[PDB]
């Protein structure tokens, strides 16, 4: 069987920098002329599109920044200059010999370093008459992705009772979203007053807390 | 207009048998090869096999069993995965796509989801904690649902911009649980309504929490 | 009103291990296009008695193309270099053998300048003259390995002819025709000619496992050298396409019980049929050669030079 390997797992480029993503095939991959691997882009909670046919054939409607070149078993997969809604994963596929695709390729662009936009939000008064209280701390638009997110409550640190959440970069400013949410008991939630998130990031010149006191 | 549409989303208990049908439209299912494509949560794409509609004949990948069977009927349009005795390994987005030696049309994908059993939808209220001036964040809280499959919208597709719709994070309970947020000016709170449509299709849950704010 | 059904099962033995066979009537004698390689020969051959004959080498001093072709009193066989499908020559150098008994050839090399085929796909095949109006002509056809749905030119299948028993093929022989599937890969076109009516018999693909359907198209007139082809449907359910030829004036077709062909079965014109069930061996391979318009053989080998001929005689009023 054909074999397809992409190199590099995950790329990060900037915007107006080129993208050069490889697929090696570990047969030919060439018939009559014709060299059967494409290209496809696959955002999240989409399914792929085709982007490139037969190795350098543009498909209509994609736009004339995705090329390819490729001879027998090497094919590359050009994205110049990049733009923000670049951001996917990119899959080779042969239709030589059965069909086969590659493990794929992650675009990530990089950015200015911009802050996030910190709020909190109160267990709901629904929520709190079914026995448990989730307080949500939001990261507002921020890059880079790494963040660091504490929970205090009346200033002792909390750890092994919050999940994080992080969306997908967004393709028109490539910046990154968190969720952190604080599961406490209803008997827990009520002992306690001041509810505060301390958000350390990159973009921030010291860690930032947003709280909250108990009752509202 | 070429197209392919799949079934809706599904709950399938595990051990029981599932088939999802791919239906075109702008072509004839007859004049092509009808393949399908299986996609895990957070791996790669995996090709399962093809159905010739002109003929029957079928071949589905050696190394992935002869426990997906592919149909077709000319008549209706339509080609069929039959996917029987399920187990968690088959939890996967299955794609249907159309091949004219390269894969130029998709389906959306089927959430294939095996549920041993079966969404508490709660509100994330705009508070003066949450609020920097003229901006704002609200939202709704998917809480203890069992089927990964589910849809939160805004305003029945109304609002768009703004909206984070987190990934879903998998509890200590075993039950996903993910929040929804959106910014806002602080303008157009008591003015502006804003409901969440969370719709569950495995386990056949339609909710629509509005959300109002609160006095900080 | 009246049906007549005969069939006989006969063996030839052949000394000589052949990659490629390639039977013809010749005379009312059995003879074969044997292509050896192990050191390569294209031996003439011929059916006498029990055993297959072997009369001439054509390679005596030169894989290529074999188009061979009947005519009443002759048999002119062109042997045809062909290089890498994607570095061809611009003009095509093949052999041409003549002859009025099976067995002395005269070999003459010709050139077919600026060929109309050099993107098409050539098989090796045998055929007969085809009449058009007062002339009578010898094609060779290709077809494109690959059909794509953005396809700038529709007509995958395309004829030289020639109308002076080989020299020249000057003659250019338009067939209209576009496969159903949108993207499809093609195999073996040969031609299929009888009572000058033109037909192709060929392969079709996808890439997948190794799948090859057979497929028969029936042309028309359309203009003295324009034909319009058109699909003929012989879908079977678990049967697999095989081998088309006319007896009676209908058709004669082949089919095996499934991809590894472990028997066969014969239906004259769609009514009657007639079941081949091959020591323990299969029928893969099954060629149909025609006699006249009531004899034909079926012809498949087995073990090395072992081949089972299966007389058929067909009548219908």
């Amino acid at each position: 069987d054909i074999v397809l390997t992409q190199s590099p797992a995950s790329l990060a480029v900037s915007l107006g920098q080129r993208a050069t993503i490889s697929c090696r095939a570990s047969e030919s991959v060439d018939s009559y002329g014709n060299s059967f691997m494409h290209w496809y882009q696959q955002k999240p909670g989409q399914p792929p599109k085709l982007l490139i046919s037969r190795a350098s054939n543009l498909e209509s409607g994609i736009p004339a920044r995705f090329s390819g070149s490729g001879s027998r078993t090497d094919f590359t997969l050009t994205i110049n200059p990049v733009e923000a809604d670049d951001v996917a994963t990119y899959y080779c596929q042969q239709s030589n010999e059965d069909r086969t695709f590659g493990g794929g390729t992650k675009l990530e662009i990089e950015r200015t370093v911009a802050a996030p936009s910190v709020f909190i939000f109160p267990p709901s008064d629904e929520q709190l008459k079914s026995g448990t209280a989730s307080v949500v701390c939001l990261l507002n638009n921020f890059y880079p992705r790494e963040a660091k997110v504490q929970w205090k409550v009346d200033n002792a640190l909390q750890s092994g009772n919050s999940q994080e959440s992080v969306t997908e970069q967004d393709s028109k400013d490539s910046t990154y979203s968190l969720s952190s949410t604080l599961t406490l008991s209803k008997a827990d939630y009520e002992k306690h007053k001041v509810y505060a998130c301390e958000v350390t990031h990159q973009g921030l010149s010291s860690p930032v807390t947003k709280s909250f006191n108990r009752g509202e | 207009e070429v197209q392919l549409q799949q079934s809706g989303a599904e709950l399938v208990k595990p051990g029981a048998s599932v088939k999802l049908s791919c239906t075109a439209s702008g072509f004839n299912i007859k004049d092509t090869y009808i393949h399908w494509v299986k996609q895990r949560p957070e791996q790669g794409l995996e090709w399962i096999g093809r159905i010739d509609p002109a003929n029957g004949n079928t071949y589905s990948d050696p190394k992935f069993q002869d426990k997906a069977t592919i149909k077709a009927d000319t008549s209706s349009n339509t080609a069929y995965l039959q996917l029987s005795s399920l187990t968690s390994e088959d939890t996967a987005v299955y794609y249907c796509a159309r091949d004219v030696l390269y894969f130029d049309v998709w389906g959306a994908g089927t959430t294939v989801t095996v549920s041993s059993a079966s969404p508490s939808v709660f509100p994330l209220a705009p508070s003066s904690k949450s609020t920097s001036g003229g901006t704002a964040a609200l939202g709704c809280l998917v809480k203890d649902y069992f089927p990964e499959p589910v849809t939160v919208s805004w305003n029945s597709g109304a609002l768009t911009s703004g909206v984070h719709t987190f990934p879903a994070v998998l509890q200590s309970s075993g039950l996903y649980s993910l929040s929804s947020v959106v910014t806002v000016p602080s303008s157009s709170l008591g003015t502006q309504t804003y409901i969440c449509n969370v719709n569950h299709k495995p386990s056949n849950t339609k909710v629509d929490k509005k959300v109002e704010p609160k006095s900080c | 009103r009246h049906v007549f059904i005969r069939t006989e099962l006969s063996f030839i033995k052949n000394n000589v291990p052949c990659i490629r066979d390639m039977f013809f009537i010749y005379k009312r004698e059995l003879y074969n296009i044997c292509l050896d390689d192990l050191e390569t020969h294209i031996y003439v051959q011929k059916k006498v008695k029990d055993s297959w004959i072997t009369l001439n080498d054509l390679f005596k001093e030169t894989r290529p193309h074999i188009f061979a072709y009947v005519d009443v009193e002759e048999i002119i066989i062109l042997l045809c270099e062909d290089e890498e499908f994607s570095n061809r020559k611009k003009d095509m150098t093949c052999h041409r053998f003549y002859s009025n008994d099976g067995k002395e050839y005269n070999n003459a090399e010709i050139t077919i300048s600026d060929y109309i085929l050099k993107d098409k796909l050539l098989s090796s095949y045998v055929s007969l003259p085809l009449k058009i109006e007062n002339r009578e002509y010898f094609l060779i056809c290709g077809v494109s390995p690959y059909k794509f749905k953005d396809d700038n030119k529709k007509d995958d299948i395309l004829c030289m002819a020639s109308h002076d028993k080989g020299e020249t093929w000057g003659t250019k022989i338009v067939i209209k025709y576009d496969n159903y599937k949108l993207g499809v890969q093609y195999f073996f076109l040969r031609p299929y000619i009888s009572k000058n009516d033109l037909s192709f018999h060929f392969y079709v693909g996808d890439n997948i496992n190794n799948v090859k359907n057979v497929n028969f198209i029936e042309c028309t007139h359309e203009k003295d050298l324009e034909f319009v082809c058109s699909n003929r449907d012989f879908l079977k359910d678990n049967k697999v396409l095989q081998d088309v030829s006319t007896l009676n004036d209908e058709y004669i077709v082949s089919y095996g019980n499934d991809n590894n062909f472990a028997e066969c079965y014969i239906f004259f014109n769609n009514e009657n049929s007639i079941l081949i069930k091959p020591t323990a061996a299969g029928c893969y391979g099954g060629t149909f050669v025609k006699i006249d318009e009531n004899r034909a053989l079926f012809i498949y080998s087995s073990s090395q030079g072992i081949y089972n001929i299966h007389t058929i005689y067909y009548a219908n009023y």
